[PDB]
C-alpha cells in the first residue's frame, strides 16, 4: 500500500511505502460541478511526464527522491481553475493514463482557489 | 453406438460459426479461468524476467454447443478447436511464450451435455516482471502474469478466477534454487483503455532471496581480506618491503574480485547494499596504506603511536560500518 | 496395382479421426515401448537433460479393419493425420522437438486384424532435480514421465509392450554421457491424481553418476598445491621477513583466485556443496598459515624462544592436521 | 438476432477479392497508425539493437465491408483477418520480430457501419540502432523505429498519424534499467527507390545513459590506482624495493582492470571517452614509475640526497595539480 | 469495380504454377537486381558476414498479358504463391530468412505486356572466407553468390537489369561496418558446372579493409608498455637485486596476461598472422632483459668491470633495436 | 506445345496415391544416394558436433510417373513435391536441421521420360561427433552422417550409393580452419531394431587436427616459465627476496594461465594430454621452490660448501630433467 500526503503557486504530493511498484503518479482536479480529469502525469525516473491540452506550457511536473515526492508548479493562473486536486498512484500495468479508474490510490483533496 | 456420437457431433458443428462469440447480442460470456503451475523456472535479474510452465485451463457456456442422449461428457481430439470459438486471452508480462508440440499440439476440448465447454493448454512463458536491486541481495521481489482479452471488451466478454482463491494450484510444489514464494495473491479487476474497458486477471508472487550463499561466498571473501590488510599493522615499521607489499596485494585482490564479480547482475545505475559493502571494504584496505605511508613520512621526516593508535581504530571503524550496514539492510 | 488404392478409400468411409476407439464401449489400451537411441548432455546450469528416442505406441482399432492380398500394410506420415491417434505428452518436458527433416520422421503400420503401430522420432528436453549437497561426489536418479493429456484413465489407459524391464532399451553405441555414467535404469506406471481426473503416466528413472576425475584435477590439486605453498613457507628462516610475507599473500590471492573460479562454473545452490567445504577449509588452512607468520614475527623480536618454540609446533602440526583433514573428507563422501 | 449477423457478415466477404485493395482504380486509400508502446526490453551494444514491444493499430476506409441494418460495432473475430485486404507495413529497421501468438494469434479486426476497419496487433520487433560511442558513456544517444509500406508506392496508400503528436502512447511505460528517455518525435515522409515513391513513418527516441554506475564501477578504481601509485612519493629513496613494488604493482593493477574491462563493448575503432581517460591513468601511474627510475639512477649513479629530496617534493606537489588539471578537463570537455 | 476481378481470374484461367514460361520455346531471361540497404556485421569468429538486401526479379511471361483500363496492375504478395517465380538461392548463404513482418515481404507487379518484377526483402547471412595471414591489417573480398537452384542454363538464364556497375547499389546510411570499411563491390557472371548440370551463376565481392584503431589500442600499446618497463627496469643500480628481479617478474606476467587477452579475440586459425609475430619478439624481449640481468647479477661480484660494460652496451642497444624491429615491421606490414 | 505439356503433366497425377509407394507390391524400390558437400564449419568440441552443409540428391524409378511424347526431361517447381511420393530418409546423429527456404523451400523436382525421378535438397544438419579427448589436441577424430530408412524395412526399399566410390564430392576442396580432412569412406549397411531390418548408408570423415596453434597458445608460455625458474636456481643463493619473489611469481603465472586455459574445452573425467603438461610443468616449478627452501632450510638452520653444491646440482639437473620429460612426452604422443 502506498500512502499520499498533500500540501499547499506550488504543491507538493509526498510518497510512502512500496512506490516501486507504484511508478506513474498523476494529478487530476475537479470543480464543484465539473468532474474529475487528469491534468498531468511523472512517471518513477521522472524524465518523461505527460500534461493535458488544456493545461500545456503552463503546469509543470516535479520528482524528487529524497522523500518521494512529486512537485505541481502553476503558472498563468486564471479564475476557472479554482477546484480540488488530488494525487493518485498507477501499478505497472494499468492501462491509459488519461483515466481515474486505473489509479488506485488516492490523496486528500487540497483546495486552491 | 458409435456413429450416433458421430453424427451428434456432426450436427453441432455445422452451422456453427466461429466468428461470432457465443451470445453475441446477450449479456457478457463468463470465462471461469484456472492455472496450475508446472514450475517456476529459472529467473533471471540479467534478462529481467522469469520462465513459466503452467495448465491453462478456461471454461464457458456456449448454448450452440449443447447435446443431449449421450450422457458421457465428450473428450475430444484437439484438431476440433479449429472449428470452434475461444477467447482470444493473452499475456502482458509475456516476452516469448509457446504452446508445446509434444507429439500433438497440447490441447485439450471437453464439452459437457449442458453445453459447458473445457479448454486446457499447456502453455511456457517468458514473463517479465521489473525487480528492484536497491536492497540487493537481501530485497523482495513483486513477479506478477496478467491476463487479458486482447479484444473484446467487457461488454462482451467476463473473467473470473475459477475456485475463488484455490484456482491457481502446484505453488507449494515448486522448489526455486534460491528465490522462496512467501505467498501469492490473485486478483481479477477491470483495466479501462481508450478503446473501452476490459477484463483483467492477475497472479502475483512474493519471492524472498534465500541468503546463505552470497554471503558466504561474496562477503566473506572481502572481510578476510580486509583482517588480511589489518595484519601489516602487527609487523614492524622497518619491513617496509614486507608493509608496501602486504596492502599493494590486498588492493590487487581486491580489485580482482571486484572486477570478477561483475558476472553477477546486470547494469543498473543506482548503488547496492552488495556494492556498498565492495566499496566500505577497498577504502578499508586502502586507509592500511595510506597510515603507512604516513607513518614513513612522519618517521624519516612517534610513529608506533600512529600505529598503536591505528591497531585498535581500524577494527573498531569496520565493525561499526558492519553494523550499520547490517542494521540498515536487515 | 489400385486394389490398395480403393482399400485405403474404403477404410476413410465417414472415419472420424476425433473420436476415440471404443468411445461408448470400453477403454483403448495403448501399448508403448521406447528405444533411447541417445542419452544427450546433462546440463546442470539449465537444469535439464535431453535423449533422443524412438517413442513407439501400439493400439487396437477396430474401425481399420481390412482384408487384401498382404497381412500388415505400411504407410507414409499423411494417413497419420488421417487417423485418431494418442495424445501422449512428457509431464516435464520442457521444449521437445519432433524431427521434420526430408520428411516427418514417423511411421503406421496396419494390420488385418484393426492392431496398429504408430512411433515417431522425439528429441525430449526434460529437467529432472538435482540435490548437490554431496556435488560432485552425487548420484542423480532424473525421471522421464509421460503420459495422454486429454482423455483420463477411464478414457485411455497405457501398458508397456513387453516385460517392464525390457521395455524401455539404451543403444550401447549412443551415450554422448562425457561427466556421468549410466548406472542402469528403472520403470514404473502410477495414477496422477489432477484438478480435471485422474490421469495414468508412466515414468522412468535414469540412474546417473558423476564422475570425479575432472573436478579433482580442476579443484582439489591446486588447493593442496597452495597448502604445501604454506608449508613451505613454515620451512623457512625467520630473518627473511617478506620471503614468508609473499608466500603468504600470494597464496591467498591464489586461493580466492581459484575459490571463484570454481564457484564460477557451477549452477546457483543456496546451501554450500562439498566442494564449498573443502575450498572453505583449505582457505582456513591459508589464512591460519599467515597469522602464525604474523604472530611469528611480531614475539621474533624479543624473547625469540618462544618463537622458535612455535614455529616448531606449527611445522609439526599443520601437515599432520591438513592431513587428517583429508583422510577424514575423503573417507567420509568416497565411501558412500 | 445471432443468424442475421451471421448472414450479414456471409453477404460481406462474398464478393470480396482481397487481391485487390479498397478502391483501386481511385485515388489512394489513408491508414491512420497508432502504437502504444509496452517496453523497451533490451538495449545491447553488443549486437547494436533494440527489442521493443507494442501494440500497433492500423485505421483505414473500406467501403466494399460497409454494412447497415446493424447499428453497433462488429467485433469479429481475428481469423476473419486471414481473409480481409490488410496493409503491408513493415519495419525497415527490424532485425528479429515477430507476432505474439501466445493462446491465440494476438490480432483484432474492427469493424464499423460506415466501413472502417481497425486493424490490431501485438509486435515484438529487434530493431537496429546504429549510434556513434565516441563519448560513450556520457553520450546522448537516438533510436528510431521506421515504419513503411512495401508494394504500394505513394500513388496507393497514404500514412499519417492518427490523432497528431498524440498518436504514440506509453512511453511512461518505458523503464529501462541505465537508459532515460529525454522525448520522442514523430516524422512523416515519403522516400524514393527505384521503384517508386513510397510513404514512410518514423518514431525516434533520444536516450541519455545514466553515469553513476559508470562512475563508481569502472572510474574510481582508476584514480585510486593513481593515487597508490602516487604513495611512492612519501616513502624514503633508500627503500627502493618497496618503491619498485608499488609502483609495478600499480601498472599491472591498471593493465589488468583495462583488459577485463575492455571486452564488455564493442570493437569500435575510434578511441571512446573512457578509453582516453584509463590511458590517461596508465600514462600518469608509467611516469610515477619513469620518475622514481630517474631518481634512483640519479642517486646511486649530501649533495645528491639533496636533489633527490628536492625531485621528490617537486613531484609531490605536481601530481596532484596535473592530474587535477586532466580531470577537470576530461569532465568539463564532455559535461 | 469489379471488372479487375474478372481480369485477374481470366489471368488465372488454365495458368499452372509448375510449368516456367517457354516451356519448350526459349530460353526464360530474369533480369535481377540488388539494393543493399544495409551491410550487416562482418562476424570473423563465424567466417560469416550478414547483408540486407531488395532483391528484384524481372521476366516476361507471355502467358500473363491482358488489355485493361490500368497500365500496370500492382497486385498484393498473395498472387505470387499462384504464380511462376524464379527458384533463385544464394550458393554461400548460411542461414538466410525472408522478412514477412505484418504480412510476407512481397512486391508484384504485372504490366500489360505480360513483364513482370517480383521484389522481396532478404536477410542474407552469407559465408565469407577470410586469409587472416595480414591479421589485423588485411582486406578481404567477400563474396555473395545466387543463382537457379533447379533450372540448368538450357532452361533459366540469369542477367544484371542495368549496366552490372549501377546493378549492385549500397544504401548509404545503412553502414552497420564496426570496424570495416567498404571500399566498393565488383559484380560478374559465370557458369558453374555441377553433377546435375551447368548453371548461370552470378557473383558480387564486396571488398572489405579492416580498421587498426582499435587493435593497436587494445594489444601494441600494452605490449609497448611493458617493454618499455623491461627497458627502464636495466637503468636502475645493479646492487638491488629484488628490484629488477620484480621488473622482470611482473614484466613477464603482464606481457602473457595481455598475450592470452589478444590471443581470445582471433578465430582458431593455424598460423601466425601479424599479432602473434609481435607478441613472440615481445617476450623475446622481455625474456632477454631478464636474462642479461642474471647475467651481470652473477657477474656483480667476481668480475665487477664488466657488468658496467653490459649495463651500458644493453641501454644503448635494446632500445635502439627494438626500435629498429618496430620501423621494420610496421613498413613491411602498412605497405602491404 | 505447353498446352500439350499441361495436360500430360495434369494425366500424370490422376490416380497417383502418394500414400503407396512405388511397386506397393512388387519387390522394394532401389533409391540411389548422392551427396554434394559445400561445408563442414563449425567442429564444435565443447558441443561435441559439427555443421554440415550438403546437396543431398535421390534417384528412383516410379512407373506411375512414366510420360511419352514430351521428349525433353520436366524440371517441375518445388511445390510438386508435395504431390509426389518421395523417400523418408533421415539423419540419426543429426540435433539440428533444415533445408533452406531463401525466395523459395530450396528444392529440386526432374522427371524423366523413363518415370526416373530425381529428388534434390539443400540441407544444413548439426551432426553430433562423439570424440576421444585422450590425445587432445594431438588427436585424429572419426566421425560420420548416417542416413537411415525410417518406414520402409529393407524388403520394401534399399539404398546404394550411386556412383560407387565417387558419390559423394567436394571433399577436397574442403578447408576447415584447425583441421584437415584425411580420408573419407561410403558404407552400406542393415541395421535390426525390434520392428524389422531398414538400410543404412554411412559417410564416415577422418579429421587431424592442427598443431602450430595450438603449440604456439599454450606450450611455448610453459617452457618460457620454466626457463624462469632455471633463472631463478642460476641467480644467487642468499638474496632470498629476489630468488623467493621469483618462485611464488612463477607459480602464480602457471596457476593464472592454467585457469585461463582450463575454459576452452568441455568436461570429461580424464586428463586431456595437454593437462599433463601443465601438470608437468606445475610440478617442475613445484620442485624449483622446494629445493630453494631446502637450501635455506640447510643454510640457516661448511654450509655455503652445501649450498653451493646443492645449487650446481640443481642447475645440471633440472634442464636435462625437462628435456629428458619433453622428449619422452612428445614421442609418445606425437
Ligand atoms: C505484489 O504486487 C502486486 C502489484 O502491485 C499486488 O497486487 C495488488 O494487490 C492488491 C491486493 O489484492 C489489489 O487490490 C485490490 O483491487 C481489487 C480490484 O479493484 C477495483 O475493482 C473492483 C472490481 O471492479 C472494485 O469493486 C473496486 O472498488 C476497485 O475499483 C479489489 O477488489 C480489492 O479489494 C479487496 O480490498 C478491499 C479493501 O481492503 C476490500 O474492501 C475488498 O473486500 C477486498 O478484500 C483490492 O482493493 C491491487 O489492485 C493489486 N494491484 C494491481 C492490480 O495493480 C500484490 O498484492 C502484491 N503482493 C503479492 C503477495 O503479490
Ligand atoms: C533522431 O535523429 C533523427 C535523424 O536525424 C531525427 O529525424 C529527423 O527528425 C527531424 C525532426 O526533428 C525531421 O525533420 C522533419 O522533416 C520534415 C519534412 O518531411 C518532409 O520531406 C520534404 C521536406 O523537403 C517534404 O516532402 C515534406 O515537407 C515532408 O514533410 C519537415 O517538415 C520538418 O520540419 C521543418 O520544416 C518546417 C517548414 O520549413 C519548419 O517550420 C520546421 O521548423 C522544420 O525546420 C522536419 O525538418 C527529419 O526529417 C528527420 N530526418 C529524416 C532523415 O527524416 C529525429 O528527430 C531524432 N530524434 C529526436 C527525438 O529528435
Ligand atoms: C571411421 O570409423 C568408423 C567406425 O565407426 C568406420 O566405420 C566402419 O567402416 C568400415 C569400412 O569402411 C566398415 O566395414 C564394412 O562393413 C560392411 C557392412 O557389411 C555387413 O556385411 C555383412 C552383413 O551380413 C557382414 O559381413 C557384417 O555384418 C557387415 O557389418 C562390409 O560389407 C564391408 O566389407 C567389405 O570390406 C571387408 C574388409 O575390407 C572385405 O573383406 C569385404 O570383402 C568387403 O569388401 C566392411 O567390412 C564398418 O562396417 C564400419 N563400421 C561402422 C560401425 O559403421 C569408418 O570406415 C571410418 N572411416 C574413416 C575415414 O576413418
Ligand atoms: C462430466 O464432467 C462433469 C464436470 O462438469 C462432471 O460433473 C460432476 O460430477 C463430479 C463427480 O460427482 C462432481 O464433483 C462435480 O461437482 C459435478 N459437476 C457438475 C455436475 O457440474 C460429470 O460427472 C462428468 N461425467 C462423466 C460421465 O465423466
Ligand atoms: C516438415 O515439417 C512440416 C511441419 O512444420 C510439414 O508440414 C512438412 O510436410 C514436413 N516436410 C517437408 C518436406 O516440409
Ligand atoms: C511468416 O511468413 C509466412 C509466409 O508464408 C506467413 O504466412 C506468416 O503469416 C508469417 N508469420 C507471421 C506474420 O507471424
Ligand atoms: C534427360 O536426362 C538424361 C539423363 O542422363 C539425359 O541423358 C538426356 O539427354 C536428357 N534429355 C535431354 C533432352 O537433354
Ligand atoms: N488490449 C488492448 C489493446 C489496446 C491498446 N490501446 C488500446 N487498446
Amino acid at each position: 500500500q502506498v500512502q499520499l500526503q498533500e500540501s499547499g503557486l506550488r504543491l507538493s504530493c509526498a510518497a510512502s511505502g512500496h512506490t516501486f511498484n507504484y511508478p506513474i503518479m498523476g494529478w487530476f482536479r475537479q470543480a464543484p460541478g465539473k468532474e474529475r480529469e487528469f491534468v498531468g502525469a511523472i512517471s518513477w525516473s521522472g524524465g518523461s511526464t505527460s500534461y493535458a491540452d488544456s493545461v500545456k506550457d503552463r503546469f509543470t511536473i516535479s520528482r524528487d527522491n529524497a522523500k518521494n515526492t512529486v512537485y505541481l508548479e502553476m503558472n498563468n493562473l486564471k479564475p476557472e481553475d479554482t477546484a480540488v486536486y488530488y494525487c493518485a498512484a498507477k501499478g505497472r500495468y494499468s492501462g491509459g493514463l488519461y483515466y481515474p479508474t486505473n489509479y488506485d490510490y488516492w490523496g486528500q483533496g487540497t483546495q486552491v482557489t | 453406438n458409435m456413429s450416433f456420437v458421430k453424427e451428434t457431433v456432426d450436427k453441432l458443428l455445422k452451422g456453427y460459426d466461429i466468428r461470432l462469440r457465443p451470445d453475441f447480442g446477450g449479456p457478457p460470456v463468463c470465462v471461469g479461468m484456472n492455472i496450475d503451475i508446472a514450475s517456476i523456472d529459472m529467473v533471471s535479474e540479467v534478462n529481467m524476467d522469469y520462465t513459466l510452465t503452467m495448465y491453462f485451463q478456461q471454461y464457458w457456456r456456449d448454448k450452440r454447443l449443447a447435446y443431449s442422449g449421450i450422457p458421457l461428457n465428450l473428450t475430444l481430439d484437439n484438431r476440433v478447436a479449429d472449428q470452434l470459438w475461444v477467447p482470444d486471452t493473452y499475456f502482458l508480462n509475456d516476452k516469448k511464450s509457446f504452446v508445446h508440440g509434444v507429439t500433438v499440439k497440447n490441447r485439450m476440448i471437453r464439452l459437457h451435455p449442458d453445453g459447458t465447454v473445457l479448454y486446457g493448454l499447456r502453455i511456457t512463458t517468458t514473463a517479465a516482471c521489473m525487480m528492484d536491486l536497491r536492497r540487493y541481495p537481501l530485497d523482495e521481489q513483486n513477479c506478477t502474469l496478467e491476463i487479458e482479452s486482447y479484444g473484446y471488451t467487457t461488454d462482451d466478454i467476463e473473467f473470473y478466477w475459477r475456485g475463488g482463491d484455490k484456482a491457481v494450484t502446484g505453488v507449494e510444489r515448486i522448489e526455486l534454487p534460491q528465490f522462496s514464494i512467501v505467498e501469492h495473491r490473485l486478483v481479477s479487476r477491470n483495466v479501462v483503455f481508450a478503446t473501452g474497458a476490459y477484463p483483467r486477471l492477475s497472479l502475483s508472487f512474493r519471492l524472498k532471496r534465500n541468503i546463505g550463499y552470497f554471503i558466504l561466498q561474496t562477503y566473506m571473501p572481502s572481510i578476510l581480506i580486509t583482517i588480511l590488510s589489518w595484519v601489516s599493522f602487527w609487523i614492524n615499521y622497518d619491513a617496509s618491503a614486507a608493509r608496501v607489499a602486504l596492502g599493494i596485494t590486498t588492493v590487487l585482490t581486491m580489485t580482482t574480485i571486484n572486477t570478477h564479480l561483475r558476472e553477477t547482475l546486470p547494469k543498473i545505475p543506482y548503488v547496492k547494499a552488495i556494492d556498498m559493502y565492495l566499496m566500505g571494504c577497498f577504502v578499508f584496505v586502502f586507509l592500511a596504506l595510506l597510515e603507512y605511508a604516513f607513518v614513513n613520512y612522519i618517521f624519516f621526516s612517534r610513529a608506533a603511536a600512529i600505529d598503536r593508535w591505528s591497531r585498535i581504530v581500524f577494527p573498531f571503524t569496520f565493525s561499526l560500518f558492519n553494523l550499520v550496514y547490517w542494521l540498515y539492510y536487515v | 496395382t489400385t486394389v490398395f488404392t480403393r482399400i485405403l478409400d474404403r477404410l476413410l468411409d465417414g472415419y472420424d479421426n476425433r473420436l476415440r476407439p471404443g468411445l461408448g464401449e470400453r477403454v483403448t489400451e495403448v501399448k508403448t515401448d521406447i528405444f533411447v537411441t541417445s542419452f544427450g548432455p546433462v546440463s546442470d546450469h539449465d537444469m535439464e537433460y535431453t535423449i533422443d528416442v524412438f517413442f513407439r505406441q501400439s493400439w487396437k482399432d477396430e474401425r481399420l479393419k481390412f482384408k487384401g492380398p498382404m497381412t500388415v500394410l505400411r504407410l507414409n506420415n499423411l494417413m497419420a493425420s488421417k487417423i485418431w491417434t494418442p495424445d501422449t505428452f512428457f509431464h516435464n518436458g520442457k521444449k521437445s522437438v519432433a524431427h521434420n527433416m526430408t520428411m516427418p520422421n514417423k511411421l503406421l503400420r496396419i494390420t488385418e486384424d484393426g492392431t496398429l503401430l504408430y512411433t515417431m522420432r522425439l528429441t525430449v528436453r526434460a529437467e529432472c532435480p538435482m540435490h548437490l549437497e554431496d556435488f560432485p561426489m552425487d548420484a542423480h536418479a532424473c525421471p522421464l514421465k509421460f503420459g495422454s493429456y486429454a482423455y483420463t484413465r477411464a478414457e485411455v489407459v497405457y501398458e508397456w509392450t513387453r516385460e517392464p524391464a525390457r521395455s524401455v532399451v539404451v543403444a550401447e553405441d549412443g551415450s554422448r554421457l562425457n561427466q556421468y555414467d549410466l548406472l542402469g535404469q528403472t520403470v514404473d506406471s502410477g495414477i496422477v491424481q489432477s484438478s480435471t481426473g485422474e490421469y495414468v503416466v508412466m515414468t522412468t528413472h535414469f540412474h546417473l553418476k558423476r564422475k570425479i576425475g575432472y573436478f579433482v584435477i580442476q579443484t582439489y590439486l591446486p588447493c593442496i598445491m597452495t597448502v604445501i605453498l604454506s608449508q613451505v613457507s613454515f620451512w623457512l628462516n625467520r630473518e627473511s621477513v617478506p620471503a614468508r610475507t609473499v608466500f603468504g599473500v600470494t597464496t591467498v590471492l591464489t586461493m580466492t583466485t581459484l575459490s571463484i573460479s570454481a564457484r564460477n562454473s557451477l549452477p546457483k545452490v543456496a546451501y554450500a556443496t562439498a566442494m564449498d567445504w573443502f575450498i572453505a577449509v583449505c582457505y582456513a588452512f591459508v589464512f591460519s598459515a599467515l597469522i602464525e607468520f604474523a604472530t611469528v614475527n611480531y614475539f621474533t623480536k624479543s624473547q625469540p624462544a618462544r618463537a622458535a618454540k612455535i614455529d616448531r609446533l606449527s611445522r609439526i602440526a599443520f601437515p599432520l592436521l591438513f592431513g587428517i583433514f583429508n583422510l577424514v573428507y575423503w573417507a567420509t563422501y568416497l565411501n558412500r
